[PDB]
């Protein structure tokens, strides 16, 4: 009857930057999550912190579902730990992670013939990022003493880099719907915790 | 505050991720306009190129203002060194483009040559296919030689002004790089100066490849001296039997491969060679099954089965549409993890044999894929063919073609017919080596101001006759420039590859079969099915340019230098037959003699 919008997250027509990936929070509503673990169009279900038995025992007071599109070769740094430039610089996973992560490739989806380059990554940042922490700012990366002055020139680079995505790259560098399902529990109530 | 290796590596980072994109619009443009031959994809690929080469000078005038002394990682250093080769950028604005222009009238008078037969006038031939039809299949005295003299008087003549100054600007070029001259800037390919313990000095290379070359010499004497009594036969006149071998009646052109003399050549002549191509075709085999079953040769050894999008981008076969393709057979790394092999395979036991040889360059591209984007070629410029002839030495042996069933399982193998194979094999091996020593020496020495230009060609032919035992059958008078009748000379490019590249391969063969424990002679090994041969040969392919050569090799032959012996080896059956067959003649060749004299 009353069914979770995850057909509007896992089928978004559009799947926003790694850097500024797109934020909803699932609640109010019942999920179902046997079309999620039995479908064979994900690459990736790693799921940390819970399994996805013992499921119908546990209370949620919310669900949140970052989407973003990522390299193939970049999967493996969506995981608590990791290191690299998603990792530090665009989406950190916190490492007392609890959640599934969901990938799939998205070639026919996200690549187009001569690139796609709708979607960027943040290339250069002064620090790590904090765990889902988004940073959206685009002033130019000093990496030398010398000032930019707003203009990119030697040492002077702009943070953010475009993915060029085409069909026909290797499986690695492919683009990569990841869904990173997060489930928090407070001292609300708990409406939602799915009989 | 910050190091100096931190800027560079965020000047990498940055020069990275905009060189991946940029080569491999690049890449891909290339490729669209080799598997498809248009006008707009000239335009495409030289915009999409262009774009990349702009963008490779820029990056490396900023890459040169980092002091390159001041880095401590060996990793970063490749990468930034690599990256501030300035090349022709160093010379002035007006010289920059007089050489460029010097550069491309030579490529075009070399493409565009032709030489024209004296009896009949109107029969101007380009060098291909017109003159290399004739120089590698006619057995006329006369009929190779106005072709090899027509070559060198029509091309050679108009390719020595512009040598004379091409050597000018080429040397200024690699003296404002710090060099002692363009020699020494070619030798730079082979130097390593900061992994202690495998350091390789550019003047190393001199005296590394003459020594191999002193190793060689019986067995080439052997070899020139059984070529020699066999041509006898087809020459009985314009020959000596003491002397040296006129440069036209060699295999080819310039007398590069001999491969082209085993007809008139062959040991035994009765027995053929093994040829797998009808039982192909019998076996109901297409150009899927050979890279199909290419694909199982490097499975078996423990390498990587070919990507979903290898098979799908690949033009493993000629189109049936109306595309014009050019398919010499080439391993592309595009980039982004794109490997493709565009190439006509027909159904023919070479085309099963460069399959191998391509996919094992793919084998090598997919190893240091994941190397930074400045390190993904071999360890120098002879390793990643090297890695490549390998693949066709397993392949060709009749014990693979056995395992594959190719051959019937009762075939036996024929002590004769390992002796032509053999001798097939040291027409191209062994019969290069001279010449590619030869040929680099000279440059090296005219590069080096050791020759003067009044005297290019009195010691191109010195050289000829006592390194080669090659004579000319016209004399030259320093008005022609007969090495320039090359493609690797007129169109600037380094000729020693192919000399390191041939030591190497068969040190890596010896190597990997000892590691196979194969018994018996090196020439039947086959490392198929030996997962042990193929990862410490993956040890390093893996290694891309992040460590010297002197270090990659030594991970796979346990020899930090080039290594002839196990060329020796593998030729070995075939000294000791060629040492037999020579008892009653003369094994040498004296420079007094020419074709010419008398
Ligand atoms: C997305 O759509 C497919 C088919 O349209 C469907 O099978 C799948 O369940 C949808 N995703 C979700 C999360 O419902
Ligand atoms: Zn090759």
């Amino acid at each position: 009857t009353n069914l979770c919008p995850f057909g509007e997250v896992f089928n978004a027509t559009r799947f926003a930057s790694v850097y500024a990936w797109n934020r909803k929070r699932i609640s109010n509503c019942v999920a179902d999550y046997s079309v999620l673990y039995n479908s064979a169009s994900f690459s990736t279900f790693k799921c940390y912190g819970v399994s996805p038995t013992k499921l119908n025992d546990l209370c949620f007071t919310n669900v949140y579902a970052d989407s973003f599109v990522i390299r193939g070769d970049e999967v493996r740094q969506i995981a608590p730990g990791q290191t690299g430039k998603i990792a530090d610089y665009n989406y950190k996973l916190p490492d007392d992670f609890t959640g599934c992560v969901i990938a799939w490739n998205s070639n026919n989806l996200d690549s187009k013939v001569g690139g796609n380059y709708n979607y960027l990554y943040r290339l250069f940042r002064k620090s790590n990022l904090k765990p889902f922490e988004r940073d959206i700012s685009t002033e130019i990366y000093q990496a030398g003493s010398t000032p930019c002055n707003g203009v990119e020139g030697f040492n002077c680079y702009f943070p953010l880099q475009s993915y060029g995505f085409q069909p026909t790259n290797g499986v690695g560098y492919q683009p990569y719907r990841v869904v990173v399902l997060s489930f928090e529990l407070l001292h609300a109530p708990a409406t939602v915790c799915g009989p | 505050r910050s190091t100096t290796e931190d800027l560079v590596k965020t000047f990498l980072e940055k020069f990275n991720s905009e060189a991946e994109e940029l080569s491999y619009q690049s890449s891909l443009a290339s490729w669209n306009y080799n598997t498809n031959i248009t006008d707009e994809n000239v335009q495409k690929m030289n915009d999409a190129g262009a774009k990349w080469s702009a963008f490779y000078e820029e990056q490396s005038k900023q890459a040169k203002t980092y002091p390159l002394e001041e880095i401590q990682d060996s990793t970063v250093k490749r990468q930034l060194q690599a990256l501030q080769h300035s090349g022709s950028s160093v010379l002035s604005a007006d010289k920059s483009q007089r050489l460029n222009t010097i550069l491309n009238a030579m490529s075009t008078i070399y493409s565009t040559g032709k030489a024209c037969n004296p009896n009949n006038p109107q029969e101007c031939l380009l060098l291909e296919p017109g003159l290399d039809d004739i120089m590698a299949n006619s057995r006329d005295y006369n009929e190779r030689l106005w072709a090899w003299e027509g070559w060198r008087s029509e091309v050679g003549k108009q390719l020595r002004p512009l040598y004379e100054e091409y050597v000018a600007l080429k040397n200024e070029m690699a003296r404002a790089n710090n060099y002692e001259d363009y020699g020494d800037y070619w030798r730079g390919d082979y130097e390593e100066e900061w992994t202690n313990g495998y350091n390789y000095s550019r003047d190393q290379l001199i005296k590394d490849v003459e020594q191999t070359f002193t190793q060689i010499q019986p067995l080439y004497e052997h070899l020139h001296a059984y070529v020699r009594a066999k041509l006898m036969d087809t020459y009985p006149s314009h020959m000596s039997p003491t002397g040296c071998l006129p440069a036209h009646l060699l295999g080819d052109m310039w007398g590069r491969f001999w491969t082209n003399l085993y007809p008139l050549t062959v040991p035994f002549g009765q027995k053929p060679n093994i040829d797998v191509t009808d039982t192909m075709v019998n076996q109901s085999w297409d150009a899927r099954r050979i890279f199909e079953e290419a694909e199982k040769f490097f499975v078996s050894v423990g390498l990587p089965n070919m990507t979903q999008g290898f098979w799908e981008n690949s033009m493993l076969t000629e189109p049936g549409d109306s595309r014009k393709v050019v398919c010499h057979p080439t391993a592309w790394d595009l980039g982004k993890h794109d490997f493709r092999i565009k190439m006509c395979t027909k159904v023919t036991m070479d085309d099963f044999l460069t399959a191998h040889h391509e996919m094992g360059h793919i084998q090598y591209d997919m190893a240091y894929a994941a190397q930074p984007f400045l390190l993904r070629n071999g360890a120098n410029e002879g390793f990643h063919e090297a890695v490549g002839e390998i693949m066709s030495l397993s392949a060709a042996t009749p014990k693979h073609l056995k395992n594959i069933g190719l051959l019937p399982p009762g075939f036996s193998e024929d002590n004769e017919t390992d002796i032509n194979f053999l001798f097939k094999q040291a027409l191209t091996i062994v019969g290069t080596l001279p010449f590619t020593y030869m040929l680099e020496k000279w440059r090296w020495m005219v590069f080096k101001g050791e020759i003067p230009k009044e005297q290019w060609m009195k010691k191109w032919w010195e050289m000829k006759r006592d390194l080669v035992g090659v004579v000319e059958p016209l004399p030259h008078d320093e008005t022609y420039c007969d090495p320039a009748s090359l493609f690797h000379v007129a169109n600037d490019y380094s000729f020693i590859r192919y000399y390191t590249r041939t030591i190497y391969q068969f040190q890596f063969q010896e190597a990997l079969c000892q590691i196979a424990k194969h018994e018996g002679p090196l020439h039947k090994c086959d490392i198929s099915n030996s997962s042990e041969a193929g990862q410490t040969l993956l040890q390093m392919l893996k290694l891309g340019r992040s460590k010297p050569w002197t270090l990659a090799l030594y991970r796979v032959v346990g020899a930090k230098n080039m290594d002839v012996r196990p060329l020796l080896n593998y030729f070995d059956p075939l000294f000791t037959w060629l040492k037999e067959q020579n008892r009653n003649s003369f094994v040498g060749w004296n420079t007094d003699w020419s074709p010419y004299a008398d």
